[PDB]
């Protein structure tokens, strides 16, 4: 009762703005997929 | 390794011992027909099954748009530059992910492994 009558005051939410990073880290998240891409490709060949 | 068929009735030979000459011979059980044996080999088993799968490679895979080429490994034959390639494409292979290479281009069809 008493927490729930407290966030009637302070809310709680979701949204858009939560899902979104900076675009420093998408930038370093693109860099890393980039990174790991191109050691499967280097694993595959060595395979080849 | 292989089998003969006989000259006769057209049926399968079977490996027969010659008591007096001692010459292995191949004489079909259907009828008296006996040839004599070249290769003096009856059974041949090969457990690693090591068999060179450029031999069970067909030119015309060459044809496939769905497979991937490459332009860095050119032709031995006709030195040509494109070329198809694509892995084992078998079972019971053991432990082999080796390309297998065809040269495309028309009437060449050759093969090779690197
Ligand atoms: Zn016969
Ligand atoms: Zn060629």
């Amino acid at each position: 009762t008493v927490i729930n009558n407290w966030l009637l005051i302070e809310g709680h939410t979701i949204g858009i703005g939560d899902s979104i990073a900076d675009s420093k880290t998408y930038q370093d998240i693109q860099n890393t997929i980039k990174k790991a891409k191109q050691d499967v490709i280097e694993v595959i060949e060595k395979a080849h | 390794v292989g089998i003969r068929f006989c000259q006769e009735c057209n049926n399968m030979l079977y490996p027969k011992e010659d008591k007096e000459n001692r010459i292995l011979l191949y004489a079909c059980r259907n009828c008296d027909y006996q040839q004599e044996a070249d290769n003096s080999c009856i059974y041949v088993n090969k457990i690693t099954h090591e068999v060179d799968e450029l031999t069970q490679i067909i030119a015309d895979v060459s044809q496939d748009p769905t497979l991937p080429r490459t332009e860095d490994h050119p032709c031995q034959k006709c030195g040509h530059k494109e070329a198809v390639f694509f892995q084992s494409h078998s079972a019971r292979a053991e432990d082999a992910m080796r390309l297998y290479y065809v040269c495309t281009a028309p009437h060449c069809g050759h093969r090779w492994t690197e």
